[PDB]
RNA sequence: AAAAAAUUAAGGUAUGUAUU
RNA sequence: AUCCUUAUGCACGGGAAAUACGCAUAUCAGUGAGGAUUCGUCCGAGAUUGUGUUUUUGCUGGUU
RNA sequence: GGAGGUCAACAUCAAGAACUGUGGGCGCCUAUAGAACUUAUAACGAACAUGGUUCUUGCCUUUUACCAGAAC
């Protein structure tokens, strides 16, 4: 967890989305105490190095910055939200909400595919992508 | 992470700057009610915590001079070798379609080779039987051949022999009798061997060529 | 160590005499393509594997070769043929060479 | 946490409770790590304490073998000579048995290729390779480390040992040599048996018949009894200790080999990071391991029987007995042991007592283990399977005999060799009190009742055999069969394995598994499956589980029904081809099929015939029962013998025409007598054992381990099933209606082929690709199986829900169906739907526009088109407007192919046309009803715009290539439009876009000549 | 004058540019 | 002057391989790398460690 | 002072014998808290609904739906 940095103001969130031109900006929105927001914080931290060349990761806490709760509508322990060139990206995991991510993904590998898929599709301006594995059943 | 360092906003809202898109008495009474309910209504740390106090002692020089990155399984080397081993694939050769192998060709073909080396020094049972549709195809072609020449029994014995291998029995034995209808010796020779089984019948067949 | 990028790179071509010879390992040959053809409305030729699971070998035989069940030599592509790695190649020859010495000893003794 | 949680999840998966895809994968790794830790602990402590065999113990063992061999007069096996007759025959055998692993593969793993190349060089340089092998047998005593991997059977996690390939070839050669020479010198006698001649279920038949034949086992008239034992010898291979092993092999072989065999088992075993030398046990991944196991088993079994008895069972070396026989009834009745066999581990012993002998053995045990509380029967194991009436009764007299007899045999075998415990051993008794004699061979549970004591309650069963004494030639016993409670739980786990192992596979790969697993299960246990109630219940449950997996991928929501045609049509017609054990209703509503001829449109329904409904036939017919097969073989083989006598009697050789009558009959099967390679298969021996031990060398589940079809022949034919299932769904015609086959545009299906999706996936993995690319390409063979069956999967009946429209097309979707939204959206690109309409409009203009004269028409004007008319459904407007020189004689609005037409009805003016485009489902592929209804609604609709109230709609099915028109008629229309529409639908460029664009989606093709030009 | 009901719902959002 | 031997360099012609070829402000290494053994002795130069590319490197030609 | 208040606030709420602690009054008595045992859980309510967790039955291996048993 101490690998991955944290964002302590909503102004750290916004500049961080802007200044990274060439890579995804992946953010976990959720709060330290949570059962499920700790688990994801692991599965990302392990992956963050492998992917440094196309994706950048950060951590944010709903309690630290609540400014973003209404606009993106944040419910539940945590939401993974992908950004490329200020454009909110979007993917269908078969789960019935195409915005963000909720459920906890299981393998390191299946997580890297999703990041890679989003980036590759995203690079072409495509706003939707399809997660190869569709965990509607899972979540 | 240069921004991470800096720390100051303008007195600025987060949503607006980026260009963001989104994709009291009753209360008091409620609180009171809730209270009327609160009134009415770890282990790991304990295990360790006791050790953590134990640590306090350690000096700051020692905290520094701590060895930093020791691997004891050589995981990196093994992993790399594994990736290299698993990289590419290859296509399997064409000797491997499963149909061909007969041992008897194989031993005779080999053993001889081995012997030569020494001297110098000095159908498949797996396969599914012919589908009816496909067999029918063969029959048509052979019929066409036969019709093309009413003579030339070379095309007659083929229809008996090709048929015989694929099926035989009722069919071939009737054809070899049909095309037999005098001059060719070959037809007669063919006919007796397939058809005969029994001595009387063999004799009768023989009375044909003779 | 870091995954390169998922960006695609324009496809480059070459093919000589030499580069055809190498690539031949990595393509399904002619004969091997005909196994991917399944001729419709009739059952595949199958031969059971050592294991006994049946291996469908689709159009790899001509419809006159099915009915007589000949099987076809056809054209065999030597190019893919399996061949030894560099490390392994000398360990056989070296073993063989050393072995010949052994035999002679017994020849003379 | 890590260790406990690892055991805790394992039992959860033993159960069949669902623990998720990921956990099951991890758990195997963790269990493998624990097992290797235990192995490393077992060996480190055999350094400290030394070999457990004790010198005094060893002499007793080693002495038995020494007497046996000498008694038997056994010459030791020599070293393979440089000049040896059979070196060729034994290389070819050995290399091909290494080779056949790769005969199923389109592609090779980088290592696999290395091994393959190595065999090639063996054929190419036979002289050179043989010398290499011989010199390594003489000298090499250091070897390269072996690697361990673990199978998961979801129940028993087992080791798999991968050796290095140059060392494989000597080991294979050596193994073949030892088995060929061994059985040529008759080392292993009758009673060690997973032997060559008999298939395991045939062995179970022979054993029960042998039990019957022994004289007067049944009569309990005078206090007689009888007993069986089933004992796993326990750790055997894991306890084999070498300093003894070297000695015993020296006894039966020449040292140079024995030394090699002992050395080959040291090694150094790596699993990832761990490493330990194998000092103590036997590694079972090596080719000759099978031979060593039988030799160690022959040690043990001379302890149990003893020389005195063992020579009775075996017989003299001049005339050794057959499997179960003796010479005289006297020699049978000497000793309590009557029959003995051992199959790998497990032992079977039959004992015949009389009270005189009986009371003794009971009493001695009692004295040395006094039980005043009668606690013998606490820890006694019944066979759970059978009802109370049929099990073992627990009675003091009999419960003591079981524990007495077993306690005798623990005494004979010292605990250093093996570990025989009570728990793993089941014992049965047959006495006055217990009518039933119970045992399990393979995974058969057998009971026998004699006809003598039948009176105790019986109901007949599917598995029943009648057993015949060779003298009375009557039916003195019966045999009921059941499938062991192990082999049922293997199946349940193996089926879960299908649905677990695949996060993404095709639909076709899954239904291909479920064939192989089910087909294995039925063929082995033939009679018994019909007698086992829980097993039958699982088969029905299993089939639906697979189907549900299919359905969920096709759509998230699930359907009320999916027609039985989808799953059960054979691979060629585009179905999963899956077999069925169950009862499935082909609803008679789904048999309806419609065809078009230039005369008209004809329909067929056999639904109105009311008889027994049509059901998808099941396996239970097609495989004959095990009884009939043996009952045939005896007679078949005798017939063959007679025929063999007859030709040489006439000085003639056997003709095929004789035996063309019976090929598929007889368990070896006659065909194998006339196989071409039979000459050199006679040197391959011990094959039945190898196949059982192929488990350990490599990772594939080999559902058929009980046959080599080279030796046995082919044991089942399910051809008859393929045809039957096609017939049940009503012929190829009734099937194809459910497909897009008619929207391909082909007339007939004779010259067509499919491009398989299996090898299609191969061409795509020869490029360098990321994982995410790589998985994206495994879905493509799913996407073809939607289109081809898309017309049935998309209907109101199946997916209920709410309809939606593709944004420029007249196709509706009932569900999301994410893979059929895509394929259709490509199949119409660049507004293909509009273009089709326009082309058809053009055809009718240029048809009529030339014909102003003959039909006496003053103008033909194709109107403006609001661009969106074509595809939208609810309202329509006219296109082509027709006029007259004067007026026209209309008729009663009617349909194209009709005959009777009278024009006197009206006399009115001017006409219009609509060309309407439908892509229909299976529910209504008849445009006749549709067209007319649409016409009526449109003429009397207020919103709809038409020039006159006189017009002709033209409906067209893009899906099935159907057309019709419900017209107002004039002389020279019906005879025109009929001739035009034939050339319209079999020409236009817009259609020929679809029909080519679709037959890409399905990858259907035509061909005449394959060979490249 | 021989007989119709006793099962429900979410996992279904086309990008992309232009205008407001 | 011819002729012959070994090493190295440029080079026509003929083959084989790219799971192969390298690189390091980096560790040791004939002052013995790494192996073989018939147990008496015998061969004698690379082995670790991190890394780059590896179903391909550069370059043309056809056809759409 | 009394009854009644469809008025509220604040405490408790099955009963009993026996142990320990605190407080008051002159070793005894009274009150409160905790633990154990019994009654039958004779019922604070002759009434009885929903939810959470953990287990065991069915399940699309999904729910803001459930089937029908168990304990908390
Ligand atoms: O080839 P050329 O005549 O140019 O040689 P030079 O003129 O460079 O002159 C003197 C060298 O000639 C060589 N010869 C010549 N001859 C005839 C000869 C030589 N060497 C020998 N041996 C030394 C065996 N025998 C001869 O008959 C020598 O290199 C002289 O140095």
């Amino acid at each position: 967890s101490v690998l991955l940095p944290q964002l302590r103001t909503g102004w750290h969130v916004d500049q961080a989305i802007v200044t990274e031109t060439k890579r995804l900006v992946v953010i976990r929105f959720g709060r330290k105490n949570d059962r499920q927001c700790m688990i994801m914080d692991e599965l990302l931290s392990s992956i963050a190095e492998r992917v440094r060349n196309f994706a950048v990761i950060y951590l944010c806490d709903i309690d630290e910055v609540s400014d973003f709760d209404e606009m993106y509508e944040l419910t539940d322990p945590m939401t993974v939200m992908f950004f490329y060139h200020n454009k909110h990206m979007m993917c269908d995991f078969g789960t019935g909400n195409n915005n963000k991510l909720n459920f906890i993904v299981d393998d390191k590998q299946e997580m890297i595919d999703i990041l890679e898929t989003i980036f590759r599709g995203a690079r072409k301006n495509k706003g939707l992508v399809v997660s190869p594995y569709d965990y509607n059943h899972k979540r | 992470p240069s921004f991470l360092d800096q720390e100051p906003p303008a007195g600025y809202v987060p949503g607006i700057g980026r260009g963001a898109t989104g994709f009291k008495t009753l209360e008091l009474k409620l609180a009171q009610k809730k209270k009327k309910r609160a009134n009415e209504k770890s282990n790991v740390k304990r295990q360790f915590a006791d050790l953590k106090e134990s640590l306090a002692a350690v000096t700051e020089s020692e905290w520094m001079d701590i060895p930093d990155a020791t691997d004891f399984t050589r995981r990196n080397k093994r992993n790399r070798i594994q990736e290299q081993l698993n990289r590419k694939t290859y296509a399997a050769p064409d000797s491997l379609i499963p149909g061909n192998v007969d041992l008897n060709k194989l031993t005779e073909e080999r053993e001889k080779l081995l012997q030569s080396q020494i001297d110098e020094n000095l159908r498949v049972n797996s396969l599914s039987d012919a589908t009816l549709e496909d067999l029918q195809k063969m029959r048509t072609i052979l019929k066409s051949y036969r019709k093309a020449d009413p003579t030339n029994p070379q095309g007659w014995i083929a229809s008996a022999r090709l048929e015989e291998k694929a099926r035989k029995f009722s069919v071939a034995k009737k054809i070899i009798e049909n095309g037999c209808q005098p001059r060719s010796s070959d037809i007669w020779l063919e006919n007796i061997r397939l058809h005969e089984s029994d001595v009387h019948y063999c004799k009768t067949l023989v009375a044909t060529a003779i | 160590k870091a995954l390169p990028i998922p960006e695609d790179q324009p496809k480059k071509k070459r093919a000589g005499r030499k580069f055809r010879k190498y690539k031949e390992k990595f393509r399904l040959s002619h004969v091997r393509q005909l196994q991917n053809r399944m001729e419709f409305g009739k059952q595949e030729q199958t031969v059971l594997d050592s294991y006994g699971e049946e291996v469908g070998l689709g159009m790899s035989n001509t419809s006159l070769q099915q009915a007589v069940g000949a099987t076809s030599g056809s054209r065999r592509s030597a190019g893919n043929q399996a061949k030894l790695t560099k490390v392994m190649k000398h360990r056989i020859s070296e073993a063989n060479q050393q072995a010949d010495e052994f035999l002679i000893s017994l020849g003379h003794n | 946490a890590w260790v406990s949680a690892a055991h805790y999840n394992r039992e959860r998966i033993k159960r069949g409770a669902h623990v998720e895809k990921t956990m099951v994968k991890k758990n195997l790794g963790r269990l493998t790590r624990l097992w290797i830790k235990n192995e490393q602990e077992r060996q480190r402590q055999i350094q400290k304490n030394g070999p457990e065999i004790t010198p005094e113990e060893a002499t007793t063992i080693f002495s038995v073998m020494v007497e046996w061999l000498e008694s038997r007069s056994f010459s030791p096996i020599p070293f393979p000579p440089l000049t040896y007759k059979n070196d060729t025959k034994i290389l070819v055998l050995a290399l091909e048995d290494l080779k056949d692993v790769y005969a199923s593969k389109v592609r090779l793993n980088a290592s696999e290729r290395e091994e393959l190349a190595l065999i090639e060089e063996a054929y190419d340089n036979p002289h050179d390779t043989l010398n290499r092998i011989k010199k390594y047998l003489l000298t090499q005593r250091v070897f390269k480390p072996v690697d361990i991997t673990m199978m998961e059977n979801y129940q028993n996690i087992s080791p798999v040992y991968s050796v290095d390939p140059l060392e494989k070839i000597t080991d294979a050669y050596l193994d073949q040599y030892l088995w060929y020479e061994a059985d040529q010198r008759k080392l292993f006698p009758n009673w060690i048996k997973p032997s060559d001649s008999e298939i395991p279920p045939l062995l179970v038949y022979k054993w029960t018949q042998g039990i019957n034949n022994l004289s007067e086992i049944w009569d309990v008239s005078r206090g007689q009894s009888a007993v069986l034992l089933e004992t796993t010898l326990g750790e055997m291979a894991e306890k084999i200790d070498f300093t003894l092993l070297n000695r015993l092999l020296r006894l039966i072989v020449d040292p140079n080999i024995a030394d090699y065999i002992t050395a080959k088992n040291n090694v150094v075993i790596n699993f990832k990071d761990m490493s330990h030398v194998n000092k103590y046990g036997l590694i079972r991944g090596l080719k000759f391991a099978s031979f060593i196991f039988q030799y160690y088993g022959l040690v043990i079994d001379l302890l149990l029987l003893g020389q005195e008895r063992a020579t009775d069972l075996a017989g003299p070396a001049n005339n050794p007995n057959e499997f179960m026989q003796f010479k005289s009834k006297e020699v049978e009745k000497a000793h309590p042991i009557r029959l003995y066999t051992r199959y790998l581990d497990r032992i079977y012993m039959l004992f015949h007592f009389e009270e005189d002998e009986g009371e003794e053995l009971t009493d001695e045990y009692l004295a040395e283990n006094p039980d005043p509380n009668f606690e013998n029967s606490i820890g006694y194991n019944n066979r759970k399977c059978w009802p109370k009436d049929s099990r073992m009764r627990l009675i003091r007299q009999d419960v003591n005999l079981g524990r007495a007899v077993f306690w005798e045999i623990q005494s004979r075998v010292p605990t250093s060799l093996t570990s025989i415990k009570w728990e793993n051993a089941f014992v049965s008794v047959y006495s006055k009190n217990n009518p039933n004699l119970l045992f399990s061979m393979c995974g058969f549970e057998v009971r026998i009742l004699p006809r003598q004591r039948m009176e105790e309650v019986v109901s007949n069963d599917e598995g029943v055999w009648d057993l015949v004494d060779e003298r009375t030639k009557q039916r003195t016993a019966k045999a009921y069969l059941k499938v062991s409670e192990e082999e049922i739980k293997k199946f349940d786990s193996r089926i879960r394995g299908i649905l677990m192992a695949s996060g993404s596979t095709t639909f076709t790969k899954v239904a291909a598994k479920w064939n192989t697993s089910l087909i294995s299960l039925f063929t082995y246990f033939r009679e018994a499956i019909v007698a086992t109630e829980p097993l039958l219940d699982i088969l029905v449950k299993g089939e639906t589980r697979i189907q549900n997996r299919v359905k969920l991928g096709l759509n998230s929501k699930m359907p009320t029904r999916f027609p039985p045609a989808v799953f059960y049509t054979p691979k060629e017609l585009g179905g999963l081809g899956m077999i069925s054990a169950s009862h499935i209703l082909i609803p008679a509503s789904d048999l309806s099929w419609s065809k078009q001829t230039d005369t008209g449109i004809t329909h067929f329904r056999a639904g109105m015939t009311h008889e027994d409904e049509k059901l998808i036939p099941t396996i239970f017919r097609y495989i004959t029962t095990w009884e009939n097969e043996f009952l045939d073989s005896q007679r078949v083989w005798a017939e063959y013998a007679t025929k063999r006598q007859e030709a040489i009697q006439q000085n003639r050789r056997l003709a095929f025409e004789e035996l063309e009558g019976s090929w598929d009959r007889g368990i070896p099967r006659i065909s194998t007598l006339f196989q071409r390679d039979r000459h050199t298969l006679a040197y391959d021996r011990g094959h039945r054992i190898r196949r059982e031990f192929k488990q350990y060398s490599l990772e594939r589940n080999s559902p058929f381990w009980w046959t080599n079809s080279h030796h046995d022949g082919k044991l089942w034919n399910l051809n008859a099933y393929r045809t039957d299932v096609i017939q049940a769904l009503g012929g190829i015609e009734t099937i194809l209606e459910h497909t897009l086959f008619k929207g391909t545009g082909f007339n007939s299906w004779e010259g067509l082929f499919w491009e398989k999706a299996s090898g299609f996936e191969d061409s795509m993995q020869f490029k360098k690709l990321t994982h995410a690319q790589r998985t994206g390409l495994s879905q493509i063979p799913n996407r073809r199986f939607t289109l081809w069956w898309s017309p049935t999967i998309n209907r109101a009946n199946v997916y209920v829900g709410f309809l939606v429209q593709l944004d420029l097309t007249g196709i509706f979707l009932h569900g999301k169906i994410p893979t059929l939204k895509i394929s259709l959206i490509q199949i119409f690109r660049a507004h293909l739907w509009q273009k089709i309409h326009e082309s058809i409009v053009f055809d009718i203009c240029q048809i009529l526009d030339g014909e102003l004269d003959v039909l006496q028409i003053e103008s033909v004007t194709k109107e403006t088109v609001h661009p969106r008319k074509s595809y939208k459904m609810n309202s329509s407007a006219a296109d082509i407007t027709m006029e007259s020189v004067h007026e026209w004689e209309v008729s009663k609005p009617s349909l194209l192919h009709e005959t009777n037409d009278s024009f006197k009805g009206l006399i009115t003016n001017k006409m219009w046309f609509d060309v309407q485009l439908r892509y229909g489902d299976y529910d209504s592929h008849d445009i006749s009803r549709y067209v007319r209804a649409k016409f009526l609604d449109y003429t009397t609709d207020n919103v709809s715009m038409y020039p006159s109230p006189t017009g002709v709609m033209i409906g067209i099915d893009l899906a099935y290539n159907m057309y019709d028109a419900y017209g107002n008629w004039f002389n020279g229309l019906k005879p025109l439009i009929q001739n035009s529409m034939r050339t319209i639908m079999k020409a236009n460029p817009a259609l020929y876009v679809l029909r080519e664009r679709i037959r890409k989606g399905l990858q259907i093709y035509q061909s005449s000549v394959q060979e490249p030009f």
